[PDB]
């Protein structure tokens, strides 16, 4: 439902 | 938010979205109070009846947002959490007394046209504005109805309600650390917070100095926008000594 | 902060939002 956020914030 | 409207761009630049890392989803609202500190409801982070007990690494905050679901490139900023602080006397067992928490960000956020902190009330501003009939503003990305979800941030203005009316509307025990807001059935207008608006701010614009103050935090309600029911808000000023202690110590 | 509660796109530019007057009118 949500647009994927940049991977940098999930590292 | 039930029976609200779309926010204007930059209308609530202190509004924060609490976001779960995996699965990626909205958890709660929150508010920016300085370049490194975010204020929310304790029940957004800790609520054992629902098996909720988040740690810092579970969560992110998204600041400067308007769209609920889009990644707002070049506008929003996404921050990791250094530490969560929940009020030590937060009562999750009974009635959500002292439903307040602070989150310290790993790095300070840069302010912009879309990102700016709200003020916290002093005693005099609280005494002057926390009066029955005076209206505040509630914002969030939560559900549009009790029983669906908005494209952009929603806003509703709601009057503070007399304490005896708040008490007589519910069987839950009310405390001095809460206030309630909403229209009465005979008033015609309506509106309420709902699921997903938890932790977001109830703000008022001081007519003395023309600044916005956060007087409340979306805390609890029985249903959403029901006649004769009201939404309950954490009384920020009553808990400000704890806020100051945390920020000074950490 | 020194400028807390003053919105860049509203108070800082002396522009009002579409419903803030409803709040002011309630502060009776
Ligand atoms: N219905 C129960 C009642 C209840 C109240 C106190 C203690 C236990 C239950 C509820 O409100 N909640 C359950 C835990 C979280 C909270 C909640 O959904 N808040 C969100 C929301 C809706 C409107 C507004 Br304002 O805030
Ligand atoms: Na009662
Ligand atoms: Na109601």
């Amino acid at each position: 439902d949500f647009e994927e956020i940049p991977e940098e914030y999930l590292q | 938010i039930v029976e609200g409207s779309d926010a204007e761009i930059g209308m609530s630049p202190w509004q924060v979205m609490l976001f779960r890392k995996s699965p990626q989803e909205l958890l709660c609202g929150a508010s920016l109070i300085s370049d490194r500190w975010v204020l929310t409801a304790a029940h957004c982070l800790l609520y054992p009846p629902w098996d909720k007990n988040f740690t810092e690494n579970d969560l992110l905050v998204r600041i400067g947002k308007h769209s609920r679901t889009r990644y707002e490139r070049n506008i929003e900023k996404i921050s990791m959490l250094e530490k969560i602080y929940i009020h030590p006397r937060y009562n999750w067992r009974e009635n959500l007394d002292r439903d307040i928490a602070l989150m310290k960000l790993k790095k300070p956020v840069a302010f912009s046209d879309y990102i700016h902190p709200v003020c916290l009330p002093d005693r005099e501003t609280a005494a002057s504005l926390l009066q029955a009939g005076y209206k505040g503003r509630v914002t969030g990305w939560g559900n549009l109805k009790e029983t669906g979800q908005p494209s952009v941030l929603q806003v509703v203005n709601l009057p503070i309600v007399e304490r005896p009316v708040c008490k007589d509307s519910t069987r839950i025990r009310i405390t001095d650390n809460m206030f309630c807001a909403g229209y009465k059935p005979d008033e015609g207008k309506r509106g309420d917070a709902c699921e997903g608006d938890s932790g977001g701010p109830f703000v008022m614009k001081s007519p003395f100095n023309n600044r916005w103050y956060q007087m409340g935090i979306v805390s609890w309600g029985e249903g959403c926008d029901r006649d004769g029911k009201y939404g309950f808000y954490t009384h920020v000023f009553r808990l400000k000594k704890w806020i100051q202690k945390v920020i000074d110590q950490f | 902060e020194a400028d807390c509660g003053l919105r860049p796109l509203f108070e800082k530019k002396s522009l009002e939002d579409k419903t803030e007057r409803e709040l002011l009118e309630s502060y009776i």
